[PDB]
Parts: structure tokens; C-alpha cells; sequence
DNA sequence: GGTCGGCGCCCGAACAGGGACTG
DNA sequence: CAGTCCCTGTTCGGGCGCCG
């Protein structure tokens, strides 16, 4: 008996087109479960290859986490909803959230499905399910309600969600709480005792409303990765040398860096094994491009229109750098990840634990998920990165290819 | 006209388009004869119906005769159609295959006569669908029909024909849940555990509700005796096999025999393990004309004549057994080429199949290995929707040496080691650290975007010096030239300073194989030497010798 | 005597995006 | 400075194979 909003889709284009990718059977039986009940509860409803448009579709475990979770690769969809979830009902972002000693991420997708979806829009959130040695065609099926992953079910769903949580932001004004996609971010500077008692009181003030699960931040540890300089008593005129081509790259981000007094003493054809005495000029010129290092850069700051973009660098031993920035050479921030799952035996584990704290991280400063530069190849990534994703949401995404230059980013 | 069982799909055109205005192409007098049987036939039985001048589109129709058989089969060149018709979206998503069937107590196949003829169209749709049919005189104005079931030759067809379908058998399979039936189009393999006493009777009783439909299963096309025909391959109780293949053996080639004949050897490969079509597929490259002919290359007969000999001896797949693994196996053929063969028991194949793609223009082994090993597991998915275990020509502390050091990302699943030569190896590495007592080389080169003029060389620390001029060449090519120079002039050990970012990218990702003659010449060197440290500087900031021998080459 | 959909392979042409040099 | 071009990688069009 409630009403719908009505969605249109971005002037000028059309639904989604996407092929659907194959499923390991541990994940088809997983979803042939989750929709066949979805469909006796009537969130979904099968349909027919009238439909043109399709979206991928998969499935999941959290962390730590035995039951599996029906996840739609709505990215495409998202695209071509964009003027929707910002212009009409665009959600604001605290700027106070990343400012809390901790911060819970809550699962709330399962309230979506309270709200029935526009008549009109069913039709663009069509999925089709696989089979193992295509002993059958495809099974395809369209949302009747909010459907998860998708930027346009928190956006209609916000008022009734501002309703729900009033009674709670009343009692507790100094706890900030920040919706994203099918996730909702809690965050307090209480003790961590009486903090995930808090969360308590939130997941019982939810469950009477018709709605779980609990992952732990701490915004206020997050230490960013500075551009460091060795510290040699001993040089050589290879060690001067990458010295050298590291200030040179470094240089583009910090305009006072300066390599005049250090390339002089690379005058000669010398061996690259050859000890080099530093000069009195060159040690200065060395020990005030430390203290610019330390400077942060002149002219840098988020900029709301502009998007975010990730890069990340692999560093050997489990170490991955990374980058975020909207403009080159202009960071908003850095950072190094290190011993996360799958180290020293599994790089695209790595990659995809990397890509998922980079894109929290992101969610709880900005609201905003940035688009990734991989370190990897493409079929590389797209045979494996769906077995170790642990997420709701899926950030955008690009394959890169750049030799390792000078170790701008990690000693 | 009748209301069919089965619920219709509701088909729009496309917006802003009309229907088709083709004329009739002129049709063959055996072909005339077995249109009018046919349509004649089809209005009888209420799937077509006759039309006046209020339907004012008209497209082609011709026929084809069946495989091993006299009937016909009434097909529709809706090639115009198709452009104004609405996009759909298939819900075929690939094909069954024999290596994904699992030993079942009984097996049945049934196909079913003229299928489309038995699923209705759109009522709003059937306006378009207008043909004629032309008659044994050009002076007689000649019968038009429309069509009241699904087409053949109109885009929509299989995708509603399988989804009708599919909606059929779902009530058939929620009452019987343990019976496996494959669903290709209206090809049904049905299989099950249960005794051959109930099984026919469950076979009957799909029979029997299919019938309910419109959907007849002919007792001509019905299979109940190994060996069973299905897909084009022989169902046995213990193996499988491809139904007979035959090559052509054509004595003057041409550009489409050889198409005809790759597609065939790729089909084959599924089965046959060891089919190489590299040299063959060295015959289309650059060509223009398909009936063009071209004569084969000694490469080419030789790879002919093996694959020929290959396909003399029979082979056969075994079946999936869900309880023990699955392992896939792969070998190093020739140069670019590999072969696979995924099985549980030792020889008892599953599939086999090969991979050959060149990707990129510089390459290792290991490289490739990384590619196969993806193109096996996303193809075990498909057919197994799991994983295979692999079996690898490559040491375990060389993969590890490779993926360790490498800038990218990459990964191979749960392999062991296997010792079948030749073995994946990395054939030269770099230092990470400069060698002591080694000549310091710093390289350089440059040209002329007009002239194509340029030098490359190298200056030393103990003063050895070298400058060439180099005709028709580029910025890159001489600077891979300065570090080839430094390579043949200096010891088996050597440190190579350079600031070109282009050669440096591409000597780190340690290639063994490349389509450049130049860094060929630089992996050979890089082979013969013991110990090599690259290293890299900017340009233009006065750096050791790397702004001596810049000044050298700057002509 | 030339229809449709699906999947696979092989090829070349068209597309595209970064790096070093030049007016 | 933007303009090329030298290089490399990707995507797509089109032929065959195979199935219904
Ligand atoms: C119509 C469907 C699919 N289908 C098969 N061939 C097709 C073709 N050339 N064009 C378009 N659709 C085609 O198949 C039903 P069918 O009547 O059971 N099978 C025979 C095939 C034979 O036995 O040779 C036939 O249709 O001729
Ligand atoms: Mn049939
Ligand atoms: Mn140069």
C-alpha cells in the first residue's frame, strides 16, 4: 500500500547491457536459493528475453561471515541513475565522521525491501542466473522493491530512514550516523565498551522497524605514507644516482625540491660501486629537501564536483602502496598497506583486500568511492577477484601498466 | 484461430519503424513445390493463416533441405525485420558439454518435430511476419500468409523458444527433482538414477506433458540404446567421443578451405590433444580474397600432415565424477602454442584443448603459462563450476622468482610441479643491486623526427667509448640500439645506466620472446651474460656520463 | 539455392592512451 | 606551451567450425 517514487533514468541514455559472467556452483546454488525464496516473498519475479537489459549478478561472504549474500553488479546502472541520487535526493556527508575514535559499518540492505520499486524502472534492474554446463538457459529475474547495490534504494529509502533513527539521534546527539549504499556508518568517541553497546541499542531500535552484522574502524589511527629519503653515512654514486631520479619524480609534487648540488657530484663517468663523499653544498641540499618532504603540498584540497582516483603500486612482501587524488600530483591522501590477507602467497587477494580498505577509507572521509588504477592485467582480474570480494558495493575500476620507476612511494 | 497453451511474449518494433517491403526472390520449382505442401499443411493446423491486401509488408522465404532426411525446412529471410525488431537478450549463455555429464543409471534424448511451429507469436506482432508465396506461374498473383507461431529467421525466435521452453519444464522438474534434463533449444537429454522400470515411465509422462503443450516428441527422433547422438558427440555408458570429422583434401588450396578446415581442427581439439593451427593460421593473415588460392608452406604441410595422423587413432572422454578432482594438465607445444587435457584419472580425459594467443608484442613463457592457466579456469566453470588442480611445466622456486619480483599483480591457483620437458623457465635476471668490479656503461641515444637519422652509444668508466649512426630509425630504437652496444662490447658482467623509460619497461619484464628483431638481439645478449644491472636516471639534468654520451648522440 | 541465436578460434583494421620531442 | 608520432594495447567486424 505505499506509494512509489518515480525514477527516470539520465536524459539521452538507456539501460544496462551487460553479459553475464560465469559462477562457480557453490555460488549458483547460493543464489538459486536466495531468489526462489526472494521470489515466494515477492521481491523479485521471473521474466522474459522481452527484457533488453541485464546486470551481472553474484555472490558473497563478509568477513567472517557463513551465509552467503546475493550481490548485483549494479555499477553500470548506477552510471545511467546519476543526476537521480544527487541533484533530487542527494544524502550529505558529515565531515565529523572520519573525525570519531570509532566507527561500525552495519548491513542494512535487508530494509530495501520494504519499499516497492517504480513500475516504469523494474525493467533496467533485470539479472539472469547461469547454470553449470549450460544444462539449462538462463533464469532471468527483475526487482519488485528496493533493490541492494543500487545508489537510487538508500536515496528513497533516507526519509524513511531519517525517520527511523530520529527517536535514536535524539537520545544520542553526539554520535554521528552516515548512510552509503546498503551500509550505514556509526560513529561515536565513546569507550569501546559502551560503544558497541550503543550499536546494540541501534540494532534493536532496527530490528523494530522491520530489519546486522558489524565491522570496527578506528578513522583517528589512519596513518598516511610521506616520501622518505634514505639515511646513509656511506654513499655511492648508484645510491646518488637514485637519490637523484627519486627528488627528480618527487619534484612534481613539491616544487622546492632541488637536485643541482647532488647531480654535481655525478659529474664524472664514474663506477656505480664507487663510495661518493657528499659535499658541504650537497648536504644541505639534502637536508632541506628532508624538511619539504615533511611540508604539505601548497594548494590541495577536496574539491566535491571532482572524482576520485586510486592508484596503487605493488611493493614486494606484502607491502602495497597507494594514492588518492582528484588532480595529478595533488594527493589527498597516501598510504601503505601491509600483512593483509593472502601475503606472501596471493597477489590479486591482496589487490582485492588493498581496493576494499582504500574504498572504506574513501566512504568515510569524502562519500565518495574512487576510481581504481589496478597494478594487473585484465583477464588476470577478472578470473579471480569475485572469489575474494567482501563487500556491498563495487567501486569503478581500470588495468594499468607501469614499470616500477624509482620507488617514489616506498623506501 | 485457436488461443495457444503456452503464454505469448509480448514483442514490440522499434521506435519510429515500420515493417518490411521486400519482394520475392525468384524460387525454384522443386522449392515451390515444397512450400505449398508445407504452408498448406501449417494453415491446416492453425500456425499460419491467410491474409488479404490490408497487410502491406512482405519479406522473402526460401527453403532447405534437411540433414539425412526428405522433408523440408520452411525458413524466412527476415534479414530487414531484424534491423526494425526491439533488441533482446539471449538467454542461451553457452554450450553444453559432454566432459560437465555425470554417470547416470538410464539416459533417454528426444528431440522435438518443428518446435518452433508449436510456440505462439504475438497477436499484435503477427501483422509483420507477411509473406508470399510464389506460385508454379509468375502470372498467378500468388497465396500470402502470416505467420500465428514463431518464425524461422526472425532474431526473436530462439530466445523466446527457449524461454517457453523453460517455462514448460518447470513444473515437470519441481515434481521430479532427482531427473537431470539438458535443455538445448528443444533438444532434451534426460538422464536419472532411478531403476530402468520407472524411468521409461517417467519418460512417457514427460512425453505426455509436453503433449499437453503442443510439443510433440516423435518416436523416429526418440533414443533409448546407447550410443546416444546428442550434440554432436557419441554418448557411450563409460565414454564420449565427437561424431566423425573429415577433413578436406583438397590438392589446390584456398583462402576458405583453409577457414573451413581451421574451424575443424579447432573442434577436434576438444578431444584430440596435441592439434596445432598455428602454422595453418599463418595462411589468412594479410589476405583479402576468400577464393583466393594460396599455396601451403612446408610449416604449414607438416603441421597438416600430424593432425591428420592424430585424428587417425580414436579417442574418447571420460564423464565428471563429482567425488574425486579435478586436474588439468599443460604442456609447451611449439613457440606460442599450448596444449591442455583436464581429466581425474590418469589418461581418462575429460576434455582437452590448446591455447595460442600472442598478447603483446615482447613475452615470456611464464607469461603465457599465467594466460592458459585463466583460459582453463574460466572454461572449467563453465562446464564444471569449479577449479581444476593444475599440473605445471615450471619449477615452483621459478614461478615464485617470477610473480615475487614482478610490478604487476598475478596468480596461479592450487598447482604442483610437473617434470615434463620443455620446462617454463625465466632465461636471464637482473640485479637488484650494482655489480662491484663491473664496467659502468652509460647509454644513450637519440633522432631526428624528419631526417630518421640518428646515433646511439655508450660511454665507460674506464673510458671504452662507442658511437654509431643509425639510418631510418627512431627516439626508441636507438636507444634499445645504445643498450644492445653496451651489451656485445662489454664482459659477462656489466652495469647499463640509461634514462629511457621505454627501453627499461620492457628488458625488466624479462622477455624471451619478441616480434622485434633489435630486442631479440638484446634477449640473446642478455642470456649469454652472469650478471647485468640496469639502472635508470633523468635525462637532461647532468649525470654522470649518461650528459656526456647525451651530447654525443644529440645529432 | 545465402535466415536466426548461442559459444569457440583466427585475422586486420579501427580505436586509444601514454611518453618524448618540438613550434 | 599544444602539436605530432612512435609505440603498445584494446575493442570490434567478419570468416569458419559446432549445435538446435
Ligand atoms: C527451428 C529450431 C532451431 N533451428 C535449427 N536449424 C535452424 C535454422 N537453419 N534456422 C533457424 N533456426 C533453426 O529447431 C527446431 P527442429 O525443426 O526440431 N530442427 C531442424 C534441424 C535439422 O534437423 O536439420 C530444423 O529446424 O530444420
Ligand atoms: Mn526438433
Ligand atoms: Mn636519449
Amino acid at each position: 500500500p505505499i506509494e512509489t517514487v518515480p525514477v527516470k533514468l539520465k536524459p539521452g541514455m538507456d539501460g544496462p547491457k551487460v553479459k553475464q559472467w560465469p559462477l562457480t556452483e557453490e555460488k549458483i546454488k547460493a543464489l538459486v536459493e536466495i531468489c526462489t525464496e526472494m521470489e515466494k516473498e515477492g521481491k523479485i519475479s521471473k521474466i522474459g528475453p522481452e527484457n533488453p537489459y541485464n546486470t551481472p549478478v553474484f555472490a558473497i561472504k563478509k568477513k567472517d561471515s557463513t551465509k552467503w549474500r546475493k550481490l548485483v553488479d549494479f555499477r553500470e546502472l548506477n552510471k545511467r541513475t546519476q543526476d537521480f541520487w544527487e541533484v533530487q535526493l542527494g544524502i550529505p556527508h558529515p565531515a565529523g565522521l572520519k573525525k570519531k575514535k570509532s566507527v561500525t559499518v552495519l548491513d542494512v540492505g535487508d530494509a530495501y525491501f520494504s519499499v516497492p520499486l517504480d513500475e516504469d524502472f523494474r525493467k533496467y534492474t533485470a539479472f539472469t542466473i547461469p547454470s553449470i554446463n549450460n544444462e539449462t538457459p538462463g533464469i532471468r529475474y527483475q526487482y519488485n522493491v528496493l533493490p541492494q547495490g543500487w545508489k537510487g534504494s538508500p536515496a528513497i529509502f533516507q526519509s524513511s530512514m531519517t525517520k527511523i533513527l530520529e527517536p535514536f539521534k535524539k537520545q544520542n546527539p553526539d554520535i554521528v550516523i552516515y548512510q552509503y549504499m546498503d551500509d550505514l556508518y556509526v560513529g561515536s568517541d565513546l569507550e569501546i565498551g559502551q560503544h558497541r553497546t550503543k550499536i546494540e541499542e541501534l540494532r534493536q531500535h532496527l530490528l523494530r522497524w522491520g530489519l546486522w552484522m558489524g565491522y570496527e574502524l578506528h578513522p583517528d589511527k589512519w596513518t598516511v605514507q610521506p616520501i622518505v629519503l634514505p639515511e646513509k653515512d656511506s654513499w655511492t654514486v648508484n645510491d646518488i644516482q637514485k637519490l637523484v631520479g627519486k627528488l627528480n619524480w618527487a619534484s612534481q609534487i613539491y616544487p622546492g625540491i632541488k637536485v643541482r648540488q647532488l647531480s654535481k657530484l655525478l659529474r664524472g663517468t664514474k663506477a656505480l660501486t664507487e663510495v661518493i663523499p657528499l659535499t658541504e653544498e650537497a648536504e644541505l641540499e639534502l637536508a632541506e629537501n628532508r624538511e619539504i618532504l615533511k611540508e604539505p603540498v601548497h594548494g590541495v584540497y577536496y574539491d566535491p564536483s571532482k572524482d576520485l582516483i586510486a592508484e596503487i603500486q605493488k611493493q614486494g612482501q606484502g607491502q602495497w602502496t597507494y594514492q588518492i587524488y582528484q588532480e595529478p600530483f595533488k594527493n589527498l591522501k597516501t598510504g601503505k598497506y601491509a600483512r593483509m590477507r593472502g601475503a606472501h602467497t596471493n597477489d590479486v587477494k591482496q589487490l582485492t583486500e588493498a581496493v576494499q580498505k582504500i574504498t572504506t577509507e574513501s566512504i568515510v572521509i569524502w562519500g565518495k568511492t574512487p576510481k581504481f588504477k589496478l597494478p594487473i592485467q585484465k583477464e588476470t582480474w577478472e578470473t579471480w577477484w569475485t572469489e575474494y570480494w567482501q563487500a556491498t558495493w563495487i567501486p569503478e575500476w581500470e588495468f594499468v601498466n607501469t614499470p616500477p620507476l624509482v620507488k617514489l612511494w616506498y623506501q | 484461430v485457436p488461443i495457444s497453451p503456452i503464454e505469448t511474449v509480448p514483442v514490440k518494433l522499434k521506435p519510429g519503424m515500420d515493417g518490411p517491403k521486400v519482394k520475392q526472390w525468384p524460387l525454384t520449382e522443386e522449392k515451390i513445390k515444397a512450400l505449398v505442401e508445407i504452408c498448406t499443411e501449417m494453415e491446416k493446423e492453425g500456425k499460419i493463416s491467410k491474409i488479404g491486401p490490408e497487410n502491406p509488408y512482405n519479406t522473402p522465404v526460401f527453403a532447405i533441405k534437411k540433414k539425412d532426411s526428405t522433408k523440408w525446412r520452411k525458413l524466412v529471410d527476415f534479414r530487414e525485420l531484424n534491423k526494425r525488431t526491439q533488441d533482446f537478450w539471449e538467454v542461451q549463455l553457452g554450450i553444453p558439454h559432454p566432459a560437465g555429464l555425470k554417470k547416470k543409471k538410464s539416459v533417454t534424448v528426444l528431440d522435438v518435430g518443428d518446435a518452433y511451429f508449436s510456440v505462439p507469436l504475438d497477436e499484435d506482432f503477427r501483422k509483420y511476419t507477411a509473406f508470399t508465396i510464389p506460385s508454379i506461374n509468375n502470372e498467378t498473383p500468388g497465396i500470402r500468409y502470416q505467420y500465428n507461431v514463431l518464425p524461422q529467421g526472425w532474431k526473436g525466435s530462439p530466445a523466446i523458444f527457449q524461454s517457453s521452453m523453460t517455462k514448460i519444464l518447470e513444473p515437470f522438474k519441481k515434481q521430479n527433482p532427482d531427473i537431470v534434463i539438458y535443455q538445448y533449444m528443444d533438444d532434451l537429454y534426460v538422464g536419472s538414477d532411478l531403476e530402468i522400470g520407472q524411468h521409461r515411465t517417467k519418460i512417457e509422462e514427460l512425453r505426455q506433458h509436453l503433449l499437453r503443450w503442443g510439443l510433440t516428441t516423435p518416436d523416429k527422433k526418440h533414443q533409448k540404446e546407447p550410443p546416444f547422438l546428442w550434440m554432436g558427440y557419441e554418448l557411450h555408458p563409460d565414454k564420449w567421443t565427437v561424431q566423425p570429422i573429415v577433413l578436406p583434401e583438397k590438392d589446390s588450396w584456398t583462402v576458405n578451405d583453409i577457414c573451413k578446415l581451421v574451424g575443424k581442427l579447432n573442434w577436434a581439439s576438444q578431444i584430440y590433444p596435441g592439434i596445432k593451427v598455428r602454422q595453418l593460421s599463418k595462411l589468412l593473415r594479410g589476405t583479402k580474397a576468400l577464393t583466393e588460392v594460396i599455396p601451403l608452406t612446408e610449416e604449414a604441410e607438416l603441421e597438416l600432415a600430424e593432425n591428420r595422423e592424430i585424428l587417425k587413432e580414436p579417442v574418447h572422454g571420460v564423464y565428471y565424477d563429482p567425488s574425486k578432482d579435478l586436474i588439468a594438465e599443460i604442456q609447451k607445444q611449439g613457440q606460442g602454442q599450448w596444449t591442455y587435457q583436464i581429466y581425474q584419472e590418469p589418461f581418462k580425459n575429460l576434455k582437452t584443448g590448446k591455447y595460442a594467443r600472442m598478447r603483446g608484442a615482447h613475452t615470456n613463457d611464464v607469461k603465457q603459462l599465467t594466460e592458459a592457466v585463466q583460459k582453463i579456469t574460466t572454461e572449467s566453470i563453465v562446464i564444471w563450476g569449479k577449479t581444476p588442480k593444475f599440473k605445471l611445466p615450471i619449477q615452483k622456486e621459478t614461478w615464485e622468482t617470477w610473480w615475487t619480483e614482478y610490478w604487476q599483480a598475478t596468480w596461479i591457483p592450487e598447482w604442483e610441479f610437473v617434470n615434463t620437458p620443455p620446462l617454463v623457465k625465466l632465461w636471464y635476471q637482473l640485479e637488484k643491486e650494482p655489480i662491484v668490479g663491473a664496467e659502468t656503461f652509460y647509454v644513450d641515444g637519440a633522432a631526428n623526427r624528419e631526417t630518421k637519422l640518428g646515433k646511439a652509444g655508450y660511454v665507460t668508466n674506464k673510458g671504452r667509448q662507442k658511437v654509431v649512426p643509425l639510418t631510418n630509425t627512431t627516439n626508441q630504437k636507438t636507444e634499445l640500439q645504445a643498450i644492445y652496444l653496451a651489451l656485445q662490447d662489454s664482459g659477462l658482467e656489466v652495469n647499463i645506466v640509461t634514462n629511457s623509460q621505454y627501453a627499461l619497461g620492457i628488458i625488466q619484464a624479462q622477455p624471451d620472446k619478441s616480434e622485434s628483431e633489435l630486442v631479440n638481439q638484446i634477449i640473446e645478449q642478455l642470456i649469454k651474460k652472469e650478471k647485468v644491472y640496469l639502472a635508470w636516471v633523468p635525462a637532461h639534468k647532468g649525470i654522470g656520463g649518461n650528459e656526456q654520451v647525451d651530447k654525443l648522440v644529440s645529432a
